[PDB]
């Protein structure tokens, strides 16, 4: 079993720490959601292949940009998360993290990740971005922002209903083995 | 770590490690509340239990099984001791929080009022000059160090053997000596979330929700001092 190591990056509120306990638990935590993820080494069989992949979060570390590289020596694939419910978590995609992540990491996978998908049919969701002018980020818009980027794919789901959950670490997985 | 603190910290949550009758008898806030807390405590407990592994099994591990220069373990795992026994006191001082909380004639169910204040000692003065100027030290070692272990490993068959021999059990499969620095330059980053989230639910006694208040500028001030004294070392 080959170890491979995931690193997923993104604005604040855009559901990386949520994305990460639900995948490391397979269910949404039903009692007790924790504020923070320390580390996860997940055995995950990929088209055949068992791979070892351990799971890191770059929450808290947005404000403090020469701590924050440390996170990214060695990183195999990187995931890069914004929020569907939060078009501007989107508009830092290339602006912020795709430089940083392309200086530290060149060469490595990025699977840009649309979270909170669940969001699009919620009815305060779409209430309060309209009252910004705004709506939900659309499918085309985070295809169109993987295809800018340079993205090796996009991918959605939502850490709430698990819908699309598993699907994301699979490739990522498929992605870190890719030499 | 002991085997009292384990079970003390193996639920889930704070509502898990009570008694459900105990639970039963306080308000939701408050449950929110000590959920938070109780979160601050088991990972300061897993922290200081990371601390431990690099100090007693790798560092001390390499020095009595293999035979390299002394200055290299101290490359490897930079500032490891200063930190066990910064953490260990803040460790320390939670545990005993939680002990006077508890009600009498048990073991799991209490309710922390003040922490605050216990957090304000530990970010200020000159404990937090100390853990400032140990952080800083420590973050602009870890690439050296990551660097330093990659080449043993690629080079030194028996250092390759002893690191195969100690990770071999199952408890350390996310405790690697890689995965130990970045869990520790990691840890301080942490802080403010989980002291922003119990003072969310601290919106019942004034003087706590300023306390809490006090102790969140004050970790992000210790934060941003660590952020700006980082000038990362070459091998
Ligand atoms: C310390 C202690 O006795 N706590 C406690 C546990 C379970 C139930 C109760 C209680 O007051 N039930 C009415 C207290």
């Amino acid at each position: 079993a080959i170890r491979k190591k995931l690193v997923i990056v993104g604005d604040g509120a855009c559901g990386k720490t949520c994305l990460l306990i639900v995948f490391s638990k397979d269910q949404f935590p039903e009692v007790y959601v924790p504020t923070v993820f320390e580390n996860y080494v997940a055995d995950i069989e990929v088209d055949g292949k068992q791979v070892e992949l351990a799971l890191w979060d770059t929450a808290g570390q947005e404000d403090y940009d020469r701590l924050r590289p440390l996170s990214y020596p060695d990183t195999d694939v990187i995931l890069m998360c914004f929020s569907i419910d939060s078009p501007d978590s989107l508009e830092n995609i290339p602006e912020k993290w795709t430089p940083e992540v392309k200086h530290f990491c060149p060469n490595v996978p990025i699977i840009l990740v649309g979270n909170k998908k669940d969001l699009r049919n919620d009815e305060h969701t779409r209430r309060e971005l309209a009252k910004m002018k705004q709506e939900p980020v659309k499918p085309e818009e985070g295809r169109d922002m993987a295809n800018r980027i340079g993205a090796f794919g996009y991918m959605e789901c939502s850490a709430k209903t698990k819908d699309g959950v598993r699907e994301v670490f699979e490739m990522a997985t498929r992605a870190a083995l890719q030499a | 770590s002991m085997e009292m603190d384990e079970k003390d910290f193996a639920a889930d949550s704070w509502s898990l490690a009570v008694d459900s009758s105990f639970l039963q008898q306080h308000k939701k806030e408050v449950m929110k509340q000590q959920d938070v807390i109780y979160e601050l405590i088991q990972t300061e407990l897993h922290h200081v239990r990371t601390l431990k592994i690099m100090t007693r099994l790798f560092r001390t591990g390499m020095l009595e099984e293999l035979h390299l220069e002394p200055g290299v373990v101290q490359g490897l795992f930079p500032c490891v001791d200063e930190l066990s026994d910064i953490h260990t006191r803040f460790l320390s001082q939670l545990l005993e929080r939680r002990r006077q909380a508890l009600c009498p004639g048990s073991t799991r169910n209490f309710v922390i009022h003040r922490l605050g204040d216990l957090l304000i000692s530990q970010f200020s003065g000159p404990s937090a000059e100390q853990m400032c100027k140990t952080y800083s030290e420590f973050c602009s070692r870890h690439s050296k160090a990551l660097k330093l272990y990659k080449e043993l490993y690629a080079r030194d068959k028996r250092f390759q053997q002893f690191i195969r021999k100690v990770t071999r059990p199952a408890v350390l499969k996310r405790h690697g000596v890689q995965e130990c620095i970045l869990l520790v330059t990691q840890r301080i980053t942490k802080y403010p979330l989980l002291i922003s989230r119990i003072l969310q639910h601290s919106h019942g006694i004034e003087e706590e929700r300023q306390d809490l208040t006090t102790a969140l500028g004050l970790v992000k001030e210790l934060l941003s001092n660590v952020d700006e004294g980082i000038y990362q070392l070459e091998k």
